[PDB]
Protein backbone atom coordinates (compact mmCIF):
# COMPACT_ATOMS: atom_id res chain seq x y z
CA UNK A 1 0.00 0.00 0.00
CA UNK A 2 1.26 3.55 -1.20
CA UNK A 3 -0.68 5.21 2.62
CA UNK A 4 1.68 2.23 4.52
CA UNK A 5 4.85 2.49 2.74
CA UNK A 6 4.54 6.59 2.98
CA UNK A 7 3.69 6.10 6.97
CA UNK A 8 7.29 3.88 7.62
CA UNK A 9 9.07 6.61 5.21
CA UNK A 10 7.61 9.04 7.68
CA UNK A 11 9.27 7.18 10.60
CA UNK A 12 12.41 6.58 9.24
CA UNK A 13 12.62 10.46 8.15
CA UNK A 14 11.73 11.63 11.53
CA UNK A 15 14.32 9.74 13.75
CA UNK A 16 17.29 11.62 11.16
CA UNK A 17 15.86 14.72 10.72
CA UNK A 18 15.43 15.04 14.40
CA UNK A 19 18.70 13.72 15.85
CA UNK A 20 21.18 14.60 12.35
CA UNK A 21 24.36 13.04 11.43
CA UNK A 22 27.19 15.56 11.51
CA UNK A 23 31.27 15.67 11.06
CA UNK A 24 31.27 12.17 8.91
CA UNK A 25 34.16 12.82 7.58
CA UNK A 26 37.55 14.92 6.34
CA UNK A 27 38.60 16.97 3.48
CA UNK A 28 42.18 14.46 3.27
CA UNK A 29 40.12 11.57 2.76
CA UNK A 30 39.07 12.60 -0.80
CA UNK A 31 41.38 13.16 -4.12
CA UNK A 32 40.02 16.11 -5.74
CA UNK A 33 39.78 15.24 -9.69
CA UNK A 34 37.36 17.77 -11.86
CA UNK A 35 34.33 20.72 -11.31
CA UNK A 36 31.02 18.94 -12.56
CA UNK A 37 29.58 22.34 -12.07
CA UNK A 38 29.51 25.90 -10.22
CA UNK A 39 27.22 28.48 -8.33
CA UNK A 40 27.07 31.72 -6.67
CA UNK A 41 28.31 29.98 -3.47
CA UNK A 42 30.54 27.34 -4.40
CA UNK A 43 31.01 23.97 -6.97
CA UNK A 44 30.56 20.24 -7.17
CA UNK A 45 33.60 18.27 -7.81
CA UNK A 46 34.24 14.60 -9.01
CA UNK A 47 36.14 13.42 -6.00
CA UNK A 48 38.15 9.72 -5.36
CA UNK A 49 37.01 8.49 -1.70
CA UNK A 50 40.64 7.14 -0.78
CA UNK A 51 40.08 4.47 1.57
CA UNK A 52 37.48 2.28 -0.44
CA UNK A 53 38.19 3.96 -4.34
CA UNK A 54 34.43 5.22 -4.70
CA UNK A 55 34.09 8.52 -6.59
CA UNK A 56 31.43 10.80 -5.35
CA UNK A 57 30.42 14.41 -5.82
CA UNK A 58 31.64 16.94 -3.46
CA UNK A 59 29.58 20.32 -3.74
CA UNK A 60 32.10 22.32 -1.52
CA UNK A 61 30.38 25.68 -0.25
CA UNK A 62 32.20 29.11 1.29
CA UNK A 63 30.42 29.61 4.46
CA UNK A 64 31.44 33.54 3.79
CA UNK A 65 29.78 33.79 0.40
CA UNK A 66 26.47 31.64 2.10
CA UNK A 67 26.63 34.16 4.64
CA UNK A 68 26.77 37.15 2.15
CA UNK A 69 24.02 36.15 -0.33
CA UNK A 70 21.53 35.30 3.24
CA UNK A 71 21.15 31.76 2.17
CA UNK A 72 22.29 30.34 5.80
CA UNK A 73 19.09 29.34 6.71
CA UNK A 74 18.81 27.43 3.08
CA UNK A 75 22.32 25.62 3.47
CA UNK A 76 21.02 24.42 7.29
CA UNK A 77 18.23 22.90 5.43
CA UNK A 78 19.83 21.32 2.62
CA UNK A 79 21.44 19.21 4.62
CA UNK A 80 19.70 18.19 7.38
CA UNK A 81 17.16 17.25 4.98
CA UNK A 82 19.15 15.42 2.53
CA UNK A 83 20.89 13.40 5.75
CA UNK A 84 17.35 12.50 6.56
CA UNK A 85 15.61 11.80 2.92
CA UNK A 86 15.69 7.87 1.51
CA UNK A 87 14.27 7.77 -2.09
CA UNK A 88 15.09 5.51 -5.35
CA UNK A 89 15.33 9.17 -7.33
CA UNK A 90 16.94 11.35 -5.20
CA UNK A 91 20.74 11.80 -4.97
CA UNK A 92 22.39 10.34 -1.76
CA UNK A 93 24.10 12.57 0.92
CA UNK A 94 26.81 10.13 1.59
CA UNK A 95 29.49 12.07 4.28
CA UNK A 96 29.11 16.32 5.72
CA UNK A 97 31.67 17.90 7.42
CA UNK A 98 33.39 21.14 7.24
CA UNK A 99 36.37 23.00 8.11
CA UNK A 100 37.45 26.53 8.96
CA UNK A 101 36.16 28.09 5.37
CA UNK A 102 33.69 25.81 3.48
CA UNK A 103 30.92 23.55 4.06
CA UNK A 104 31.13 19.99 2.32
CA UNK A 105 28.41 17.67 1.42
CA UNK A 106 29.51 14.44 -0.26
CA UNK A 107 27.05 13.06 -2.56
CA UNK A 108 26.59 9.66 -4.54
CA UNK A 109 28.09 10.62 -8.53
CA UNK A 110 25.91 10.67 -10.75
CA UNK A 111 27.63 9.92 -14.18
CA UNK A 112 25.42 10.17 -17.15
CA UNK A 113 25.22 14.06 -16.85
CA UNK A 114 22.46 16.49 -16.70
CA UNK A 115 18.83 16.05 -18.31
CA UNK A 116 19.57 20.08 -19.21
CA UNK A 117 22.57 18.97 -21.19
CA UNK A 118 20.66 15.88 -23.03
CA UNK A 119 17.47 17.80 -23.70
CA UNK A 120 19.49 20.92 -25.18
CA UNK A 121 21.53 18.67 -27.40
CA UNK A 122 18.78 16.37 -28.46
CA UNK A 123 16.21 19.34 -29.19
CA UNK A 124 12.97 17.42 -27.31
CA UNK A 125 11.94 14.06 -25.82
CA UNK A 126 9.12 12.16 -27.15
CA UNK A 127 6.13 12.01 -25.12
CA UNK A 128 6.92 8.30 -23.84
CA UNK A 129 10.52 9.93 -23.33
CA UNK A 130 9.43 12.69 -20.76
CA UNK A 131 6.54 10.61 -19.36
CA UNK A 132 9.22 7.95 -18.45
CA UNK A 133 11.49 11.42 -16.55
CA UNK A 134 7.87 12.78 -14.93
CA UNK A 135 6.51 9.33 -13.72
CA UNK A 136 9.34 9.47 -11.63
CA UNK A 137 9.16 12.75 -10.22
CA UNK A 138 5.40 12.07 -9.32
CA UNK A 139 6.49 9.43 -7.27
CA UNK A 140 9.54 12.05 -5.88
CA UNK A 141 7.17 14.90 -5.18
CA UNK A 142 4.41 12.62 -3.67
CA UNK A 143 7.31 11.21 -1.31
CA UNK A 144 8.75 14.56 -0.29
CA UNK A 145 5.74 16.18 0.46
CA UNK A 146 4.12 13.39 2.33
CA UNK A 147 7.24 14.33 4.50
CA UNK A 148 5.98 17.95 4.83
CA UNK A 149 8.56 19.19 2.16
CA UNK A 150 8.66 21.37 -0.37
CA UNK A 151 11.41 20.80 -2.99
CA UNK A 152 11.22 24.62 -4.89
CA UNK A 153 13.84 24.32 -7.42
CA UNK A 154 12.77 21.71 -10.38
CA UNK A 155 14.40 22.20 -13.63
CA UNK A 156 15.96 20.11 -16.05
CA UNK A 157 19.49 21.76 -14.26
CA UNK A 158 19.00 20.06 -11.31
CA UNK A 159 18.00 16.61 -12.86
CA UNK A 160 20.78 13.84 -13.36
CA UNK A 161 20.70 10.63 -15.14
CA UNK A 162 21.88 7.50 -13.75
CA UNK A 163 23.90 4.70 -15.42
CA UNK A 164 20.18 2.44 -15.68
CA UNK A 165 18.86 5.97 -17.30
CA UNK A 166 16.86 6.90 -14.13
CA UNK A 167 16.44 10.42 -12.75
CA UNK A 168 18.40 11.59 -9.52
CA UNK A 169 17.29 14.95 -8.29
CA UNK A 170 20.22 16.86 -6.89
CA UNK A 171 20.24 20.76 -5.20
CA UNK A 172 17.99 21.27 -1.92
CA UNK A 173 19.17 24.55 -1.89
CA UNK A 174 15.50 25.74 -1.68
CA UNK A 175 13.81 22.82 0.17
CA UNK A 176 12.12 23.15 3.47
CA UNK A 177 10.46 21.36 5.99
CA UNK A 178 7.21 23.36 6.33
CA UNK A 179 3.60 22.35 7.58
CA UNK A 180 1.73 25.67 6.85
CA UNK A 181 2.01 28.29 4.39
CA UNK A 182 5.54 30.26 2.94
CA UNK A 183 6.78 33.23 2.02
CA UNK A 184 10.34 33.11 0.63
CA UNK A 185 10.48 34.43 -3.20
CA UNK A 186 13.20 31.55 -4.58
CA UNK A 187 13.20 29.22 -7.08
CA UNK A 188 14.10 29.97 -11.25
CA UNK A 189 12.09 32.25 -13.36
CA UNK A 190 11.06 29.75 -16.12
CA UNK A 191 9.66 27.45 -13.13
CA UNK A 192 7.72 30.13 -10.78
CA UNK A 193 3.98 29.59 -10.04
CA UNK A 194 1.85 32.99 -10.25
CA UNK A 195 1.68 32.79 -6.25
CA UNK A 196 5.20 33.22 -6.22
CA UNK A 197 5.82 36.13 -7.95
CA UNK A 198 2.42 37.67 -6.88
CA UNK A 199 4.60 37.90 -3.07
CA UNK A 200 0.85 35.44 -1.54
CA UNK A 201 1.81 32.82 0.44
CA UNK A 202 2.30 29.14 -0.93
CA UNK A 203 2.49 26.00 -0.38
CA UNK A 204 3.42 22.48 -2.00
CA UNK A 205 0.99 23.19 -4.96
CA UNK A 206 4.37 25.08 -6.58
CA UNK A 207 6.31 21.86 -7.30
CA UNK A 208 3.38 20.71 -9.18
CA UNK A 209 2.97 23.56 -11.53
CA UNK A 210 7.12 23.53 -11.55
CA UNK A 211 6.46 19.93 -12.77
CA UNK A 212 4.12 21.43 -15.71
CA UNK A 213 6.25 23.63 -16.87
CA UNK A 214 9.47 20.24 -17.00
CA UNK A 215 7.08 18.39 -18.47
CA UNK A 216 5.80 21.33 -21.39
CA UNK A 217 10.30 21.91 -21.79
CA UNK A 218 10.80 18.43 -22.13
CA UNK A 219 8.22 17.69 -24.80
CA UNK A 220 8.12 21.30 -26.51
CA UNK A 221 12.25 21.45 -26.63
CA UNK A 222 11.91 24.76 -24.81
CA UNK A 223 9.70 26.14 -21.18
CA UNK A 224 6.11 27.25 -21.85
CA UNK A 225 7.00 31.02 -20.82
CA UNK A 226 10.71 32.80 -21.61
CA UNK A 227 11.96 36.43 -22.47
CA UNK A 228 15.06 37.89 -22.60
CA UNK A 229 14.03 39.25 -19.15
CA UNK A 230 12.78 37.45 -15.76
CA UNK A 231 9.87 40.73 -15.55
CA UNK A 232 8.99 39.77 -19.06
CA UNK A 233 9.12 36.13 -17.82
CA UNK A 234 7.12 36.88 -14.62
CA UNK A 235 4.16 38.91 -16.82
CA UNK A 236 3.49 35.67 -19.15
CA UNK A 237 3.72 33.39 -16.07
CA UNK A 238 0.96 35.62 -14.20
CA UNK A 239 -1.19 35.88 -17.74
CA UNK A 240 -1.28 32.03 -17.40
CA UNK A 241 -1.76 31.88 -21.44
CA UNK A 242 0.01 29.13 -22.65
CA UNK A 243 0.36 27.78 -26.11
CA UNK A 244 0.68 24.52 -27.12
CA UNK A 245 3.25 22.84 -30.15
CA UNK A 246 1.04 21.33 -32.40
CA UNK A 247 2.58 17.60 -32.08
CA UNK A 248 1.47 17.84 -28.35
CA UNK A 249 -1.02 14.73 -27.92
CA UNK A 250 -4.43 15.78 -26.72
CA UNK A 251 -4.47 14.02 -23.32
CA UNK A 252 -0.53 15.81 -22.85
CA UNK A 253 -2.17 19.38 -22.95
CA UNK A 254 -5.05 18.52 -21.47
CA UNK A 255 -2.48 17.40 -18.56
CA UNK A 256 -0.56 20.75 -18.63
CA UNK A 257 -3.43 22.85 -18.39
CA UNK A 258 -4.56 21.05 -14.96
CA UNK A 259 -0.75 21.44 -13.39
CA UNK A 260 -0.37 25.00 -15.21
CA UNK A 261 -3.66 26.22 -13.69
CA UNK A 262 -3.68 29.69 -12.09
CA UNK A 263 -6.33 28.81 -10.06
CA UNK A 264 -5.28 27.02 -6.96
CA UNK A 265 -8.57 25.16 -6.24
CA UNK A 266 -8.37 23.60 -9.61
CA UNK A 267 -4.48 22.69 -9.72
CA UNK A 268 -3.74 19.11 -10.36
CA UNK A 269 -1.42 17.65 -7.22
CA UNK A 270 -3.75 20.54 -4.94
CA UNK A 271 -7.20 18.85 -5.15
CA UNK A 272 -8.70 16.51 -2.73
CA UNK A 273 -7.59 13.73 -4.20
CA UNK A 274 -4.28 14.96 -4.18
CA UNK A 275 -1.65 13.08 -6.78
CA UNK A 276 -4.19 10.58 -7.66
CA UNK A 277 -5.34 13.03 -9.97
CA UNK A 278 -1.90 13.47 -11.57
CA UNK A 279 -1.17 9.72 -11.21
CA UNK A 280 -5.02 8.73 -13.22
CA UNK A 281 -4.39 11.28 -15.62
CA UNK A 282 -5.54 9.82 -19.09
CA UNK A 283 -1.47 10.94 -20.33
CA UNK A 284 -0.13 8.36 -17.63
CA UNK A 285 -2.51 5.47 -18.80
CA UNK A 286 0.54 3.20 -19.76
CA UNK A 287 2.66 4.04 -16.72
CA UNK A 288 3.14 1.18 -14.38
CA UNK A 289 3.76 3.46 -11.00
CA UNK A 290 4.88 0.69 -9.42
CA UNK A 291 7.17 -0.65 -12.14
CA UNK A 292 8.72 2.93 -12.10
CA UNK A 293 9.50 3.19 -8.43
CA UNK A 294 10.94 -0.54 -8.96
CA UNK A 295 13.51 0.71 -11.71
CA UNK A 296 11.94 -2.36 -13.92
CA UNK A 297 10.88 -0.20 -16.49
CA UNK A 298 13.00 -0.14 -19.84
CA UNK A 299 14.71 3.05 -19.59
CA UNK A 300 14.40 5.18 -22.98
CA UNK A 301 17.94 6.60 -23.09
CA UNK A 302 20.92 5.12 -21.64
CA UNK A 303 24.19 7.78 -20.91
CA UNK A 304 27.23 6.65 -22.27
CA UNK A 305 29.62 5.42 -19.79
CA UNK A 306 33.63 5.01 -21.18
CA UNK A 307 34.57 3.76 -17.28
CA UNK A 308 34.74 4.88 -13.21
CA UNK A 309 35.37 8.32 -12.93
CA UNK A 310 34.21 9.40 -16.10
CA UNK A 311 33.44 12.86 -16.85
CA UNK A 312 32.55 13.74 -20.47
CA UNK A 313 28.67 13.79 -20.13
CA UNK A 314 29.65 16.79 -17.79
CA UNK A 315 30.75 20.43 -19.62
CA UNK A 316 34.20 21.53 -18.65
CA UNK A 317 34.85 24.70 -15.51
CA UNK A 318 37.53 26.36 -14.89
CA UNK A 319 39.27 25.14 -11.82
CA UNK A 320 40.12 26.90 -9.19
CA UNK A 321 41.80 25.88 -5.63
CA UNK A 322 40.33 25.27 -2.40
CA UNK A 323 41.78 27.23 0.08
CA UNK A 324 41.21 26.59 3.90
CA UNK A 325 42.02 30.17 5.82
CA UNK A 326 43.78 29.39 9.29
CA UNK A 327 40.82 31.00 10.96
CA UNK A 328 37.30 29.77 11.38
CA UNK A 329 34.70 31.99 9.59
CA UNK A 330 31.44 32.26 10.24
CA UNK A 331 31.39 29.81 13.35
CA UNK A 332 28.54 30.57 15.17
CA UNK A 333 26.16 30.77 11.89
CA UNK A 334 26.95 26.97 10.70
CA UNK A 335 27.31 25.48 14.32
CA UNK A 336 24.46 22.84 13.38
CA UNK A 337 26.18 21.80 10.15
CA UNK B 1 9.04 29.59 -34.88
CA UNK B 2 8.80 29.22 -31.09
CA UNK B 3 12.03 27.21 -31.34
CA UNK B 4 14.22 29.86 -33.04
CA UNK B 5 12.66 32.19 -30.48
CA UNK B 6 13.84 30.18 -27.94
CA UNK B 7 17.63 29.56 -29.86
CA UNK B 8 18.08 33.20 -30.15
CA UNK B 9 17.38 34.05 -26.93
CA UNK B 10 19.44 34.65 -23.94
CA UNK B 11 18.20 31.45 -21.49
CA UNK B 12 18.78 28.45 -23.41
CA UNK B 13 21.81 28.16 -21.26
CA UNK B 14 21.96 26.76 -17.27
CA UNK B 15 19.37 29.11 -15.49
CA UNK B 16 20.59 30.75 -12.40
CA UNK B 17 17.92 30.61 -9.30
CA UNK B 18 16.47 33.96 -7.91
CA UNK B 19 16.33 34.77 -3.98
CA UNK B 20 15.10 38.11 -1.67
C1 LIG C 1 23.08 21.84 -9.59
C2 LIG C 1 23.48 21.12 -8.29
C3 LIG C 1 24.05 19.92 -8.26
C4 LIG C 1 24.20 19.68 -6.97
C5 LIG C 1 24.83 18.39 -6.44
O1 LIG C 1 25.14 18.25 -5.26
O2 LIG C 1 24.85 17.36 -7.33
C6 LIG C 1 25.63 16.16 -7.16
C7 LIG C 1 26.14 15.57 -8.31
C8 LIG C 1 26.62 16.36 -9.36
C9 LIG C 1 27.11 15.72 -10.52
C10 LIG C 1 27.14 14.31 -10.54
N1 LIG C 1 26.68 13.60 -9.50
C11 LIG C 1 26.17 14.17 -8.42
N2 LIG C 1 23.70 20.69 -6.25
N3 LIG C 1 23.32 21.57 -7.04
Amino acid sequence: SVKEFLAKAKEDFLKKWENPAQNTAHLDQFERIKTLGTGSFGRVMLVKHMETGNHYAMKILDKQKVVKLKQIEHTLNEKRILQAVNFPFLVKLEFSFKDNSNLYMVMEYVPGGEMFSHLRRIGRFSEPHARFYAAQIVLTFEYLHSLDLIYRDLKPENLLIDQQGYIQVTDFGFAKRVKGRTWTLCGTPEYLAPEIILSKGYNKAVDWWALGVLIYEMAAGYPPFFADQPIQIYEKIVSGKVRFPSHFSSDLKDLLRNLLQVDLTKRFGNLKNGVNDIKNHKWFATTDWIAIYQRKVEAPFIPKFKGPGDTSNFDDYEEEEIRVSINEKCGKEFSEF
Amino acid sequence: TTYADFIASGRTGRRNAIHD
